[PDB]
RNA sequence: CUGGGCUACACACGUGCUACAAUGGAUGGUACAAAGGGUCGCGAAGCCGCGAGGUGGAGCCAAUCCCAUAAAACCAUUCUCAGUUCGGAUUGUAGGCUGCAACUCGCCUACAUGAAGCCGGAAUCGCUAGUAAUCGUGGAUCAGCAUGCCACGGUGAAUACGU
């Protein structure tokens, strides 16, 4: 580990604002925050968008949409 | 770069006729050293007594070229309509240059 | 931020319209069910405000899902043999407008 | 840090009584992660290369080493020794933490998230992923982005064939 | 009929295919009415539609329901310049 | 008699409409006309729908009733010089209306997509006062369909030494 030629890599605690999903994995970005978790992990409380707990392929997303029947729609629309 | 437009009435505008009109009126470029691109209006008509007519209009900016002829067959009129047109280009060009040079 | 980066100096009513599938009028309802004023800068809304908007915008369709659906409809017409398919496949005007002149916005230069 | 713990505490027994391995060290693991970028377009302008270099250094934690061309192909207006590309090699704690971040928060950011390819194996147990958008990784920001450009994260595993690598990756969470 | 009072289906065309369900794509139908929306009952059938000078056969699918017959019978014969 | 076509399309030309934004876009309030049409016709109030529109039937063979709220302009807020809150082509979906029938091939509405375009080369056109410029309105043909045509009014210039 050569010194003086690497960017800082202080630990950080992740938090998912979508569903309050705590996560711990150190990251390079400081993000200017402070929060301690899991018996002491004082580090930035890095906010983030949806994590793997809500994504379609990374989670159990059910529909988020609907389907079509066309001939069913033709029968429903026409009557 | 001249763009042609033949209005063939009472006659069929065959390709040999189109080539003849295009190549004969194309030699006017030597005179008017910059002919701005313009549309040529050509009209052809034949009577019952075997007479042919050609009308040409070439609206150059300050030069309104016209000539209309009646002769026996179609080809004679086209060959004889250059003389009326060439006169007007020579008339208009040499009128401008020599008069401003008193 | 809300599906994709939105402008910062702009306004929330205007910034939202930068994502495919949303418009000026629909931005009135998503800012109404969110219960937040229209005249609010994007770099002023809190997490509580931004959270409701993302929840509200989830119900409506957005980019990608809408981008693929329209293309799927275009594909359905290409091989079914409908008349609109040849217009779509050849780039000529699809609806009922002429072609002798003024079809450049679809045919190109 | 934790992902290694769950790997060696739960995934290891699963591979044990799923593949009926003779001894312990026959179970496959992840050896290294190597990330590569290409700046072949930086033949004239040598500064976009540098920008990508600090991008990689920021995104991983270790400065990349600039790679030099091994040939002088005239089709790509090249001469030998021209600096093309960069690489960051992760081995140990950094590897596990980066893979955890990639799988839990980076992948759920692609514009069309339908699932990673199931046929991206070289045939001998190594997986190559091909993300091609800059801030798929949450760390870098949109304002700092100067040119959208892709990346090549490569995972090298000790498994002897494709399928057991597939189950190892699924166990990890790919 | 592009309104609530629709849809519009031609009588003599509709009746002919209705009694042709026993055939089950065993006879070509030769008709002129291009202004009839394609019904679910038409699915699987083959109809010959007049394109201005002749009859062109089309096999009805499920995707063709709700469209007009003439959409699949191009009239103008264009082959470039 | 049915169907198609006169609506085609690599392209060239003429005549028009809309723009390329701050004297502007958007939102709210409000004032000021003339000239015409209406009986197998105009069609109000009321109720419904975001909308185009639907039900309803008053009055009118009309200086009486309807078409029919004129628009630019004025007053407030906001946007802050960007291919944008400019521009609207193009396209997907869902509708309305006429007609026996809207695919070739009609007009209009709702949602979303958002293109060229930041004043135009050579050349060239119109206009002398309620004129040019700009904004609305009506009528003929017409079941439906006009950026065309024929008429009406609102605001309202600059310049003409001279041949
Ligand atoms: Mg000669
Ligand atoms: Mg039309
Ligand atoms: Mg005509
Ligand atoms: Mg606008
Ligand atoms: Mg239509
Ligand atoms: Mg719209
Ligand atoms: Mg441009
Ligand atoms: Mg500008
Ligand atoms: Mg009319």
């Amino acid at each position: 580990m050569k010194t003086g030629i690497h960017p800082e890599y202080r630990p950080v605690v992740f938090v998912d604002t979508s569903t309050d999903f705590k996560f711990l994995s150190g990251s390079t970005k400081s993000s200017s925050e402070t929060i301690k978790w899991e018996d002491g992990n004082e580090y930035p409380l890095l906010r983030v968008e949806i994590s793997s707990d809500s994504h379609p392929f990374y989670t159990g997303k059910q529909k988020h949409a609907t389907a079509d029947g066309r001939v069913d729609r033709f029968n429903k629309k026409y009557g | 770069m001249l763009k042609y437009n033949i209005r063939g009435e009472n006659i069929e505008v065959t390709e040999p006729i189109r080539d003849y009109v295009e190549k004969k009126i194309d030699k006017l470029e030597r005179y008017f050293t910059e002919t701005p691109d313009a549309n040529v209006h050509v009209n052809l008509k034949v009577y019952s007594d075997k007479n042919a007519k050609v009308e040409v209009t070439i609206p150059l900016p300050n030069l309104v070229l016209r000539a209309e002829e009646t002769s026996g067959d179609l080809y004679a009129s086209i060959d004889l309509i250059v003389d009326k047109l060439e006169r007007q280009i020579r008339k208009h060009k040499t009128k401008v240059n020599r008069k401003f040079r008193d | 931020i809300a599906g994709v980066d939105v402008p910062r100096e702009k306004r929330i009513v205007i910034s939202l319209t930068y994502i495919y599938g949303i418009g000026k009028q629909t931005a009135k309802e998503v800012l109404a069910e969110a219960g937040v004023s229209e005249d609010t800068r994007t770099r002023d809304l809190t997490e509580e405000e931004l959270g409701k908007i993302r929840e509200i915008l989830d119900r409506i369709k957005v980019e990608g899902d809408l981008r693929r659906e329209v293309n799927l409809n275009i594909k359905r017409l290409i091989e079914i043999g409908s008349y609109r398919g040849m217009r779509h496949r050849r780039g000529l005007p699809v609806r009922g407008q002429n072609t002798k002149n003024n079809a450049r916005t679809r045919k190109g230069p | 840090n934790r992902l290694k713990d769950q790997y060696l505490k739960e995934i290891v027994p699963a591979l044990m009584s799923k593949f009926n391995y003779d001894s312990v060290m026959e179970v496959p693991k992840i050896d290294k992660i190597v990330i590569n970028t290409g700046v072949g377009d930086a033949t004239a302008n040598a500064k976009v290369l540098d920008s990508a270099v600090e991008e990689l250094a920021l995104i991983t934690g270790q400065k990349p080493v600039i790679t030099k061309a091994k040939n002088s192909i005239a089709g790509f207006r090249l001469r030998e020794g021209m600096p093309i590309g960069a690489k960051v090699t992760l081995r140990g704690e950094r590897m596990y933490d980066f893979l955890d971040k990639l799988v839990t928060v980076s992948l759920p950011r692609v514009r069309d998230f339908r699932g990673v390819s199931k046929k991206a194996f070289d045939g001998r147990g190594n997986y190559t992923l091909g993300v091609r958008e800059q801030l798929i990784f949450p760390e870098i920001d949109y304002d700092q982005v100067s040119k959208v450009r892709g990346m090549d994260v490569v995972i090298v595993t000790t498994a002897k064939s494709d399928e057991e690598s597939h189950e190892l990756l699924t166990q990890l969470g790919m | 009929r592009s309104l609530k009072k629709g849809p519009f289906v031609d009588d003599h065309l509709m009746k002919k295919v209705e009694a042709a369900a026993e055939s089950e794509k065993k006879q070509v139908i030769k008709t002129w009415s291009r202004r009839s929306t394609i019904f679910p009952t038409f699915v699987g059938q083959t109809i010959a539609v007049y394109d201005g000078r002749k009859h062109v056969p089309v096999y009805v699918q499920e995707d063709m329901v709700g469209h007009k017959l003439g959409e699949f019978a191009p009239t103008r014969t264009y082959r470039g310049h």
